[PDB]
RNA sequence: GUGGGAGAGGGUGGUGGAAUUCCCGGAGUAGCGGUGAAAUGCGCAGAUACCGGGAGGAACGCCGAUGGCGAAGGCAGCCACCUGGUCCACCCGUGACGCUGAGGCGCGAAAGCGUGGGGAGCAAACCGGAUUAGAUACCCGGGUAGUCCACGCCCUAAACG
RNA sequence: CCGAGGGUAGGGCCCGUGACUGGGGCGAAGUCGUAACAAGGUAGCUGUACCGGAAGGUGCGGCUGGA
RNA sequence: CGCGGGGUGGAGCAGCCUGGUAGCUCGUCGGGCUCAUAACCCGAAGGUCGUCGGUUCAAAUCCGGCCCCCGCAACCA
RNA sequence: UGGUUCGUGGAGCCAUGGGGGAAUCUGGGCGGACCACCGCCUAAGGCUAAGUACUCCGGGUGACCGAUAGCGCACCAGUAC
RNA sequence: GAGCUAGCCCUGGCCAGGGUGAAGCUGGGGUGAGACCCAGUGGAGGCCCGAACCGGUGGGGGAUGCAAACCCCUCGGAUGA
RNA sequence: GAAUGCCGGCAUGAGUAACGAUAAAGAGGGUGAGAAUCCCUCUCGCCGUAAGCCCAAGGGUUCCUACGCAAUGGUCGUCAGCGUAGGGUUAGGCGGGACCUAAGGUGAAGCCGAAAGGCGUAGCCGAAGGGCAGCCGGUUAAUAUUCCGGCCCUUCCCGCAGGUGCGAUGGGGGGACGCUCUAGGCUAGGGGGACCGGAGCCAUGGACGAGCCCGGCCAGAAGCGCAGGGUGGGAGGUAGGCAAAUCCGCCUCCCAACAAGCUCUGCGUGGUGGGGAAGCCCGUACGGGUGACAACCCCCCGAAGCCAGGGAGCCAAGAAAAGCCUCUAAGCACAACCUGCGGGAACCCGUACCGCAAACCGACACAGGUGGGCGGGUGCAAGAGCACUCAGGCGCGCGGGAGAACCCUCGCCAAGGAACUCUGCAAGUUGGCCCCGUAACUUCGGGAGAAGGGGUGCUCCCUGGGGUGAUGAGCCCCGGGGAGCCGCAGUGAACAGGCUCUGGCGACUGUUUACCAAAAACACAGCUCUCUGCGAACUCGUAAGAGGAGGUAUAGGGAGCGACGCUUGCCCGGUGCCGGAAGGUCAAGGGGAGGGGUGCAAGCCCCGAACCGAAGCCCCGGUGAACGGCGGCCGUAACUAUAACGGUCCUAAGGUAGCGAAAUUCCUUGUCGGGUAAGUUCCGACCUGCACGAAAAGCGUAACGACCGGAGCGCUGUCUCGGCGAGGGACCCGGUGAAAUUGAACUGGCCGUGAAGAUGCGGCCUACCCGUGGCAGGACGAAAAGACCCCGUGGAGCUUUACUGCAGCC
RNA sequence: CGAUGUCGGCUCGUCGCAUCCUGGGGCUGAAGAAGGUCCCAAGGGUUGGGCUGUUCGCCCAUUAAAGCGGCACGCGAGCUG
């Protein structure tokens, strides 16, 4: 839906906030299962190695369930859907009859009170997790494992999915959010449905501060700098570059393919 | 204005203390040099309890 | 009201085959495309033609009519759901409850606009090759918006009987 | 107290005028091209859209005021 | 003032650097197609190569001096 | 690749990081590419005084200084600052 | 050497008093249902005036200074990046 | 004898500048060898959201007392933060440690690295964060939440007494959390009182008066009472909480739906303990006695503090671990643990004093900087604002005179009002509140405090709401109407916008050259391209490893543009990148045709042609929100003029829209038009664009700007064109007493001359010796081994299709 | 070049004369008035505004006139910037 504001201030005239109506009466989270201390820090042991990180709201990590094959066969009741500061998506709090409480990343269409479960069994319904094999060709799916028993790694961003395209002996072909065509092992779990919160892309930050709230420090142009700092630094009053556009570290930034050629992963990929 | 000396007993101790110098080869040599020199004070005297 | 009937009337979801284009595997050469005629273009880096698989989008051949439906615009594979208008019979009910209709409000082909998709084919713009005195055209080879979906605007027409 | 009127300040309508500029009209025999009228030599007109010295062309859909 | 490029039939351009022949399009003029003009078709004409000087057997072409034409430059104070 | 006078040079010997990869006296290395001859040594395990270096320390001497010299310090100096 | 300065991490603290009045909620109106319109409530904002606090705009003084960046008048921000 | 030489000493300027805030002094009396400067008293002035008070950091004897004045004190010094000596800092409860965890650090395991060493899950260390039991008075010259007095607590250990399966570093619960706005009741704090307590006081015209002045509290266990916070109770079933569990979690039935009940805080009260003014008398440097058997009561305002895990809304979604509750396992249940009551035990370190500053950081008794808590009263709309003032603390550690120039700071002005100047720079006008009333344009919010106006004091009469109170009086906040009074002037003092019109740039709030640039620069949301399938790309590191990210294409890296509106045209020839199982070339290696050196030979040893050989380059295409690029010359219309049209040469293609003498225009003050009396600027045009132009974005744009230009109004000392006044210096006297500079000096003008600008040489002119206040023409005056310029086969920073290497990738 | 501060303005000036004005004069194609031109003469005077950083210049309104040039393009230990 997206919340919109009137221009009672500049920067409030474009600003735009998510709709939280799917956030069920459960705004503060769940101890026990999560949260952990989350360790803010824009850099490695010592030095900054990703520029322009820092500031922005304190967070608690929700330790979510990315391998659903523990509770094969054990169903769970979806108890709530809550805000997760550390991902684009929303998260489902679910209660297993087992007693155990996990969070699943919350797919589009998930309703509270719903039944959900994981395993070879598993009715093909939104929320359920299955090894890729038993899932019908053509169904859209998410939180897909890359290699079996290694955890969900594909399609967890808000409003993303992959579609099952066909099969090939032990592998089923996937069409990933990027549009790539991937052979992913049959035995990999993946949960049916799309991610949801799909209006995430429609949000307009609206002002500088908002950027900072999310811990995004000001990014400065190479043009703004000096020859010591950047290939684009200097010279006089503005300058068009004077070389093929580059990163600060000298590599070209328009076109230069960067995936290494001889990756053994290659023989499992069929697209862009 | 604000000058450059902003005394702190803990800082002076953690920074220039006998135990800091002892911790690394760089520092151990400092004690060696100061000893051979005949320095009355190997490290700065940080006070208080 | 009771009882029926025809219909591409409208909305949503699902689904079927033919065909084009691209991809891969096979087999196979020396040309294919295209025109009034040619050329640009594609093809010995393996094209065209043919066979097998895969993907994708759009449009629904025969039925099809000089036909049907809608208030107009418009509406065409199939399926189910939701829904409108409408006609026949029976003459049962109310009982003058009627007609038109400034304004208002709602609908409104195509093109166009905003946001996000999707993009096989075609195709403004644009680029070539021909034609011409010259061609910013008519012909040919390319090709971007757009054409398709969702939501929101736009209110035009030889919106014509 | 009110009060003609004077002063101050800010508006609304109207008329006059203005470098330059947009299109319109009229002007016996100027330049360029051939759009339409005969299938006008690309049927025409059309709403819209882009493009073009100019008429105009093309895309999309529509019309019989054409076969 | 300096630097380097250019003056070729009416117009616009080749021809020079490896000296000997001035060629292309248009225009112009004569004829044809047409009722007539343009278009198209068939023939033809047209150039002291900026001027002065010579290098050579021989100069549009090579070397000097001037003359217009064009572009660049003229910075630190 | 380093070492040696040896800077790729006709470039050996000694050492090695990479690849191949033996032999036990009729066995192996060496004498400046290589080969023949004639010779010298006996690799891939270790230890070994003395003669040699130094001078914080004690001792002796000085065609060495004599408090702006001589050690930074003759003096409570690696101090005050 | 980051006890000045620059950024980030962990943990606390500070921002007088005033204005303006977004969404939302309530009632009323309106329609087939709506959108929408009125009030009232409500208290949003890198919103407004202005102390602290953080700045350093213009002018003057200071120039062996009170000060190796100061003083006075004036000025920007002041719930936020 | 020279090195702007080195070290030391002493001069010169010079009895000169200054003596460190313009908050301010006078007198009387003491003490003393010696007083503007020390002690005391009276008067005067200054701070009072401090210039008062309490903590924290830092400082480390500065604290208290006696005795001193050579130095230290910008003067004096009997005084001191100074010298000598002697004292002075008391804790189970305050803070820190025998508790906990954060970032981070360390690090057994493990991994890595030539060595030094680097990563490192567990554990340990790590604090204003968590946890945790003391409140009020009194005493010293100097310490007290520490000693003492009263009242009140916490732990252990050992007992008895009574309960229960007790019981782990392990399971679970809790601790436990954001921002903004807030409700109810409280305390702190404050105002009022005709009520209570009190020494006293009638002044100078009046007043013996509900007269003046002073004060009417603080702590307090159990038990209450008012607020308010925390929480449902059973019974089954159980596969989860990494062994177990009665705990927790989940499912299923009953009973509550409530704070009813349990608790847990806060606040009132409370046994009882303490405090207790003015004034007056005293002798202290300072405190004491009396006032007093002090009284110790009622109203009112009222927090930002307490009840506290209170509530409401919002998005950016807001530590950890222990203490504490519980569950069970090993084990043990003569153990043990819980509860009640007794007795015993309760260590280590800090404590003085400064602390917005003369004791900290600035070499100084430095006009600077320095975190937290309190910060009263009246008035002003409110307030931490502003003017005065409690408490409390000061008069800023050189004075006295004088009353020139000139400077700084300030006040006022006839007449004119920007004529000043690069520029209204500066200064002025404006100014708070309430009420009328407000334009273009606009993104419909704004523009807006638009602009422009009026009101504003005191007195009396009538009158409307609330709050606390019983529905009332009072006390307290907001209001309305009507008469009148005074002055030049009523936010009568202080704090408190001058306004408009119109361009440029940037959207906007932000950011920046600490110490000459705050901007039109950086950032910014947003837009596009591009890489990246996850052991991601990218970055740091030799590595291990870490960031990315405990993220996964709506995600992350790089680039550029920079809200928003309308838009971003053509060129792929070169360069880049992208795509091409052909071909050409291509190193090691493979291969050996053939030849060479030695041997009597077997052999041993060298080169070595075909041919197979990668990426790369060449070659074939694509790609401009990739690097970039986007022409020349002649002619032509029935007035001239101009050129829609044409010819021709070249290109990869030949600048569209939209702008245009512009932050771009050289010739240039272009050419008209507008503002003016007059306009190299400004504004609207034209287009002949030296040399705009479309994401180094194009043309616009409401709003915003201590940005930059032009204009007008208002108002002025900016100016005609100055004048007067004030105060701090300057000047004179007493006290202290510098500096850069300095070859030496007995240091005149002119006209000449001289290395070409002479006090110093020539001639002439002038001129008795020495000072004080002033002005700056000169000593090519001081200051810095010129910054520009050139030189040196000097040095660094930067660039690239310079050379050559290296990392990195292939 | 071990430093001679560099444009313009302001303030203060002073000097030259090849005089803009006023005083004297010759010739005039000088009737008169007003001019032209030349000679003598520097004693004094030689305005206020618009634009520009400007010097200069173009204007506006005046005047007896709106003079030229030197003084380190006079003068920054005098100011401005
Ligand atoms: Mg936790
Ligand atoms: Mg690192
Ligand atoms: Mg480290
Ligand atoms: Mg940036
Ligand atoms: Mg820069
Ligand atoms: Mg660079
Ligand atoms: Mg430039
Ligand atoms: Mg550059
Ligand atoms: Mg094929
Ligand atoms: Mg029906
Ligand atoms: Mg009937
Ligand atoms: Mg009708
Ligand atoms: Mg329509
Ligand atoms: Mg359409
Ligand atoms: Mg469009
Ligand atoms: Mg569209
Ligand atoms: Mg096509
Ligand atoms: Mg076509
Ligand atoms: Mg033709
Ligand atoms: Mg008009
Ligand atoms: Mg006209
Ligand atoms: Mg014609
Ligand atoms: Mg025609
Ligand atoms: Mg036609
Ligand atoms: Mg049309
Ligand atoms: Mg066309
Ligand atoms: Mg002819
Ligand atoms: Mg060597
Ligand atoms: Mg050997
Ligand atoms: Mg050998
Ligand atoms: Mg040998
Ligand atoms: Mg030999
Ligand atoms: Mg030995
Ligand atoms: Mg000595
Ligand atoms: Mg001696
Ligand atoms: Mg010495
Ligand atoms: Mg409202
Ligand atoms: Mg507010
Ligand atoms: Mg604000
Ligand atoms: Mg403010
Ligand atoms: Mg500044
Ligand atoms: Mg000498
Ligand atoms: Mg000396
Ligand atoms: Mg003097
Ligand atoms: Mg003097
Ligand atoms: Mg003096
Ligand atoms: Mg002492
Ligand atoms: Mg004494
Ligand atoms: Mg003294
Ligand atoms: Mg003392
Ligand atoms: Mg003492
Ligand atoms: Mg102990
Ligand atoms: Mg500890
Ligand atoms: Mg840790
Ligand atoms: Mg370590
Ligand atoms: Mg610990
Ligand atoms: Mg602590
Ligand atoms: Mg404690
Ligand atoms: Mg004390
Ligand atoms: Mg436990
Ligand atoms: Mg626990
Ligand atoms: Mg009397
Ligand atoms: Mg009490
Ligand atoms: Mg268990
Ligand atoms: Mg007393
Ligand atoms: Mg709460
Ligand atoms: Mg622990
Ligand atoms: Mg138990
Ligand atoms: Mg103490
Ligand atoms: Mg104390
Ligand atoms: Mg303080
Ligand atoms: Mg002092
Ligand atoms: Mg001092
Ligand atoms: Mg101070
Ligand atoms: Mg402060
Ligand atoms: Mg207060
Ligand atoms: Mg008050
Ligand atoms: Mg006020
Ligand atoms: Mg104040
Ligand atoms: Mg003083
Ligand atoms: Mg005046
Ligand atoms: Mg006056
Ligand atoms: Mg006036
Ligand atoms: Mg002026
Ligand atoms: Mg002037
Ligand atoms: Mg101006
Ligand atoms: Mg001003
Ligand atoms: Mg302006
Ligand atoms: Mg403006
Ligand atoms: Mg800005
Ligand atoms: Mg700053
Ligand atoms: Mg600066
Ligand atoms: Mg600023
Ligand atoms: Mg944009
Ligand atoms: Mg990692
Ligand atoms: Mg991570
Ligand atoms: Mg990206
Ligand atoms: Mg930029
Ligand atoms: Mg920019
Ligand atoms: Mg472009
Ligand atoms: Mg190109
Ligand atoms: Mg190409
Ligand atoms: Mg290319
Ligand atoms: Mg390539
Ligand atoms: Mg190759
Ligand atoms: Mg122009
Ligand atoms: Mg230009
Ligand atoms: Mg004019
Ligand atoms: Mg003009
Ligand atoms: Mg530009
Ligand atoms: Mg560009
Ligand atoms: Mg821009
Ligand atoms: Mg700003
Ligand atoms: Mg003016
Ligand atoms: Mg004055
Ligand atoms: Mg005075
Ligand atoms: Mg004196
Ligand atoms: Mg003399
Ligand atoms: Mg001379
Ligand atoms: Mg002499
Ligand atoms: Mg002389
Ligand atoms: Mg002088
Ligand atoms: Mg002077
Ligand atoms: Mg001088
Ligand atoms: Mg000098
Ligand atoms: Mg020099
Ligand atoms: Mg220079
Ligand atoms: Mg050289
Ligand atoms: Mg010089
Ligand atoms: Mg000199
Ligand atoms: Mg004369
Ligand atoms: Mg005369
Ligand atoms: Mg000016
Ligand atoms: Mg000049
Ligand atoms: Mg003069
Ligand atoms: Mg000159
Ligand atoms: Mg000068
Ligand atoms: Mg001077
Ligand atoms: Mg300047």
């Amino acid at each position: 839906a997206v919340k919109k504001f009137k221009p009672y201030t500049p920067s409030r005239r474009f600003m735009t906030v998510a709709d939280f109506s799917e956030i069920t009466k459960t705004e503060p989270e769940k101890s026990l299962v999560k949260p952990l201390k989350k360790t803010g820090g824009r850099n490695n042991q010592g030095r900054i190695t990703v520029r322009f990180r820092g500031g922005g709201h304190k967070r608690l990590y929700r330790i979510i369930d990315f391998k659903r094959w523990d509770k094969v066969g054990i169903p769970a009741k979806v108890a709530a859907i809550e805000y997760d500061p550390n991902r684009s998506a929303r998260i489902a709090l679910l209660h297993y009859v087992d007693g155990e409480k996990r969070y699943i990343i919350a797919p589009d269409g998930l309703q509270v009170g719903q039944q959900v479960v994981a395993g070879p069994d598993a009715p093909i319904q939104v929320g359920n997790a299955l090894p890729l094999r038993f899932i019908p060709v053509g169904t859209v799916v998410h939180a897909v494992e890359l290699e079996p028993k290694k955890g969900a790694k594909l399609a967890r961003a808000a409003g993303t999915s992959a579609q099952i395209q066909g099969r090939e002996g032990d592998y089923v072909i996937l069409r990933l959010p990027s549009g790539e065509l991937r052979k992913v092992h049959g035995e990999c779990y993946a949960t049916v449905g799309a991610v949801g919160n799909a209006d995430h892309k429609n949000i307009v930050l609206g002002k500088a501060g908002r950027s900072r709230w999310l811990g995004r420090r000001p990014h400065v142009r190479g043009a703004a700098m000096n020859p010591v700092d950047h290939p684009h630094g200097g010279g006089e009053g503005r300058a068009p570059r004077g070389r093929p556009p580059a990163s600060p570290w000298g590599w070209q930034t328009k076109g230069l393919k960067t995936r290494k050629r001889r990756k053994p992963s290659s023989r499992f990929i069929i697209a862009r | 204005m604000k000058r450059t000396w902003q005394p702190n007993r803990r800082k002076r101790a953690k920074t220039h203390g006998f135990r800091a110098r002892m911790r690394t080869p760089g520092g151990r040599k400092v004690l060696k040099r100061r000893r051979q020199k005949g320095r009355w004070r190997l490290t700065p005297a940080v006070r208080k309890r």
